[PDB]
RNA sequence: GUUUGACCUCAAAUCAGGUAGGAGUACCCGCUGAACUUAAGCAUAUCAAUAAGCGGAGGAAAAGAAACCAACCGGGAUUGCCUUAGUAACGGCGAGUGAAGCGGCAAAAGCUCAAAUUUGAAAUCUGGUACCUUCGGUGCCCGAGUUGUAAUUUGGAGAGGG
RNA sequence: GUUCUUUGUAAAGUGCCUUCGAAGAGUCGAGUUGUUUGGGAAUGCAGCUCUAAGUGGGUGGUAAAUUCCAUCUAAAGCUAA
RNA sequence: UUGACAUUGUGAAGAGACAUAGUUUC
């Protein structure tokens, strides 16, 4: 739909777009300049380090952001294969309160209830036949 | 751009985020080969930053080489060549249809260092009509590490300017060569 | 001793050589007509105690004497210009004398348009014959003689005695500070 | 500081004309930059601290920072990186704490 | 001293004696000038252009008054310079 | 939905098109590496960072546009010749060993990425196919690519605004 | 030397003011071992251990500490004679 | 043959240091 756009103009010679920001430099330097409404990052990235730091400097920039599963899904959202990370920056009258409105609702369900549970250490899991063992050895040990 | 914070927190390595990932990719990389195939950098702003391009021509080759001393064969010695320079030539000799353009270190254990090494596809009709990477496709530069003609090579051959580096300035063979030659002329002078 | 007999340059090809150079400079010079084979160097001052009561060639003008010409270094370097991006201006009378032979050179050639016909003209093979170095002079060849006992020995002994004592005068004048 | 004229002593040369040529843009090769700055604060502060920096705050808190230092140069190697990892412990230190 | 360097400020300085001093100026001024020597017209001499370090004074020159320009200069030297009648100049 | 898929990673094909080997090796760039010999006696130096062995190129190779030389009134990529110099220095300062900057000359040539938001439009590119004016061009299509391909800047600077 | 479309309000250069000015990490550097150039402290390279900074860093050929000064800008790359 | 360093991680209990809120040492 690009080259339909371009021989209206070469006929003329087109209203402002609005889209999804994507990319990692472009939404970063976004991020940096405090045009994003809001952020969407990708949860399987590899290698990690290219989104690991976007958190905390959403954070300090206080942009909204989100943690979602799927980069192959983000890439369906800007026709990639995968993407690590999306970006609302500007939306129309008649989806400002949608957003708003979605804005609230990822603070309520994303910022402020994992909001301490995140500050912790992960993967403190044992296998089955380890824990059976232990569960075994504290039974044991509690009552003969 | 991510690529600063990229350089940043990879210059900050004693991190516990950059040791649980450094353990995690060994463990992985010692379960795969000793030398084979990686799909993309795991460290893309190193890599672009040494000259990779993420277009087609353009591959990343991830190998493992053993540390210490080298052995002399008989029934303390100290190679002259680093191992990031072995494992450049072992990754040549693997695509000898490639050109080696650089590598970088990612990782290390008590037995082993691994590296990943760019290479760039002379063949290739990207890299063919790419005016600034078409360089590499004259035939001068084949097996430039095994001529010792990447970072590495230049680094280990003491290819630097200053008093420092008078024996190898411009090749250590070539200047005592010069310097331990007869000259006599016509008219002696 | 080492095997020297292996390593023996004797200069059989001198003469050759000699031809050879004339035939490349022939060579080049009908190639690269009408333009001269070299580019137009500075005079600079020579480094060291022992050489620097004399001037020579230099690499390059600075971008300052061609700024102070007129000229941008790109378009000096299309017309035959030799330009140094690391050499520094810190003496007037060099910064001086390179703008005049910038503006002299400027005034002694011509650049033939990108377009049009060409005034033919013979070529000259040495911008540095047509331009010479010269040694610049120092003092008239007569002067008065206005003497009034200043003992040159006398300054010379007195100027290495405060060299010398520069350093124990200062410690002690920190001493005279620090004391209340 | 101007040239006296003679061969010997202090300040010894040629008297010339003196010009001052325009700083060259390479001098200023490790400048801050408010970019790098705030790249490098937020990576301090999401990587946190080293084994050696630990111990090193440690011994500051604890100890004399003249060991501190001692123990920098013997990690880091020169005494003058020791001098500026000490400094940088005791703001972390200030700023973690008193502001 | 084992392994000295005599390293200097100016370890380049040829010497020359003041019966050497007139060699410096051409013959054909050389005659007018010890002709008609004169306290407001007294040739100036380069040493340094002439390429030496220092002037010693081995010799004897004439009374014609002479400028001597020169990084250095040996006592004796200057006091038969003044005799003569010139000055000695320092020059870097 | 115990289904249907999007990706990631890893495979296979006598899949479409390519590429490497080996020879030569005087000169060139690396690795590796003796002994005969010549002397001394703080258990060595020399021959020699050589012969032999191994790997890799071209018509030249390598080096190369300073994380340089200097301490001057400063010079200004690399290379080679003359020179520095049989000098300083070591040695019954004797035999002998023995450096670099500077100076003259041959030739001269300079430059490119990374790190920036194009965000009012990935502007970039391989391949297949059909035509043509075929060391390539245009249209269409399958793809690569935002985990970043083009333009724009390389420190001598340069960039956004007026 | 003739002829073809002139490209084109496309590209480049230059003056003044104000904001800026991103510049390469298991690298630099240090210890030790082996090797190389050294009369010797100390050079060049490699292995192992430690491991930086941004008014910073390297170099300045007697060893340390303090204050200065000078000169360049590494850890990426191409290039005829 | 012996010792050091790196590879080398995660808990519990008992003794220490900020002067009886948990950040480290044995
Ligand atoms: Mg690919
Ligand atoms: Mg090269
Ligand atoms: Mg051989
Ligand atoms: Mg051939
Ligand atoms: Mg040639
Ligand atoms: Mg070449
Ligand atoms: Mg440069």
């Amino acid at each position: 739909e690009k080259k339909e756009r371009l021989t209206k103009e070469a006929a003329a010679v087109s209203p402002k777009p609005y889209a999804v920001k994507y990319g990692l430099n472009h939404v970063v330097a976004l991020i940096e300049n405090k045009k994003a409404k809001l952020v969407l990052i990708a949860n399987d990235v590899d290698p990690i380090e290219l989104v690991v730091f976007l958190p905390a400097l959403c954070k300090k920039m206080g942009v909204p952001y989100a943690i979602v599963k799927g980069k192959a899904r983000l890439g369906t959202l800007v026709n990639q294969k995968t993407s690590a990370v999306a970006a609302l920056t500007e939306v129309r009258a008649e989806d400002e309160a949608a957003l708003a409105k979605l804005v609230s609702t990822i603070d309520a369900n994303f910022a402020d209830k994992y909001d301490e549970v995140k500050k912790h250490w992960g993967g403190g899991i044992l296998g089955n036949k380890a824990q059976a063992k232990m569960d075994k050895r504290a039974k044991n040990s509690d009552s003969a | 751009g991510a690529y600063k914070y990229l350089e940043e927190l990879q210059r900050k390595k004693q991190s516990d985020v950059l040791r649980f990932l450094q353990r995690v990719r060994v463990w992985e990389y010692r379960q795969k080969n000793v030398i084979h195939r990686a799909a993309r950098p795991t460290r893309p702003d190193k890599a672009r930053r040494l000259g990779y391009k993420a277009k087609q021509g353009f591959v990343i080759y991830r190998v493992r080489v053993r540390r210490g001393n080298r052995k002399r064969p008989v029934p303390e010695l100290k190679y002259q060549r680093s191992l990031r320079a072995t494992a450049e030539e072992r990754v040549g000799r693997r695509a000898a249809n490639l050109r080696v353009l650089n590598s970088y270190w990612v990782n290390q254990d008590s037995t082993y260092k691994y590296f990943e090494v760019i290479l760039v596809d002379p063949q290739h009709k990207a890299i063919r009509r790419d005016a600034r990477y078409n360089w590499i496709c004259d035939p001068v530069h084949k097996h430039r590490e095994a001529r010792g003609l990447t970072a590495t090579g230049k680094k280990s051959r003491g290819i630097n300017k200053g008093h420092k580096f008078n024996n190898t300035k411009a090749g250590r063979r070539k200047t005592w060569k010069r310097q331990n030659t007869l000259s006599l002329w016509r008219y002696r002078k | 001793r080492k095997h020297w007999q292996e390593r023996v340059k004797v200069h059989f090809d001198q003469a050759g050589k000699k031809v050879s150079r004339r035939n490349a400079r022939a060579t080049r010079a009908a190639k690269i007509a009408p333009r001269p084979l070299d580019l137009l160097r500075p005079v600079v001052r020579a480094p060291t105690v022992k050489y620097n009561r004399k001037v020579r060639a230099g690499r390059g003008f600075t971008l300052a004497e061609v700024k102070a010409a007129g000229l941008t270094a790109a378009y000096a370097r299309t017309i035959g210009i030799a330009v140094d991006h690391r050499r520094q201006n810190r003496n007037q009378e060099i910064f001086d004398a390179n703008v005049q032979r910038l503006k002299e050179y400027q005034s002694k050639i011509i650049v033939f348009p990108r377009n049009g016909k060409a005034p033919e003209a013979e070529q000259v093979l040495s911008a540095a014959a047509t331009f010479p170095i010269a040694q610049p002079a120092t003092d008239v060849e007569a002067r008065a003689v206005q003497d009034n006992g200043e003992s040159a020995f006398r300054t010379l002994r007195l100027a290495r005695s405060e060299k010398k004592f520069r350093g124990i005068r200062e410690k002690r004048a920190r001493e005279k500070a620090e004391a209340e | 500081t101007v040239k006296t004229g003679i061969a010997i002593g202090l300040n010894k040369g040629k008297k010339v004309t003196s010009m001052t040529p325009a700083p060259k843009i390479s001098y200023k090769k490790g400048a801050a930059s408010n970019r790098t700055k705030f790249v490098r604060s937020l990576v301090r502060e999401i990587a946190g601290l080293s084994p050696y920096e630990r111990r090193l705050i440690d011994l500051i808190r604890n100890s004399g920072e003249k060991r501190a230092r001692k123990v920098a140069k013997k990690r880091l190697g020169s005494f003058t990186r020791a001098k500026a990892k000490v400094e940088e412990m005791n703001n972390i230190i200030a700023a973690s704490r008193r502001h | 001293m084992r392994y000295f360097h005599k390293q200097q400020a100016h370890f380049w300085k040829p010497v020359l004696n003041l019966d050497k001093l007139w060699t410096l100026i051409p013959e054909d001024k050389r005659d007018q000038y010890l002709k008609s020597a004169s306290k407001e017209t007294a040739p100036v001499i380069d040493t340094l252009a002439a390429g030496y370090g220092k002037i010693l004074g081995k010799g004897r020159i004439p009374n014609v008054p002479v400028i001597v320009k020169a990084r250095f200069v040996s006592k004796l030297a200057e006091e038969k310079i003044r005799a003569a009648g010139g000055v000695v100049e320092l020059i870097a």
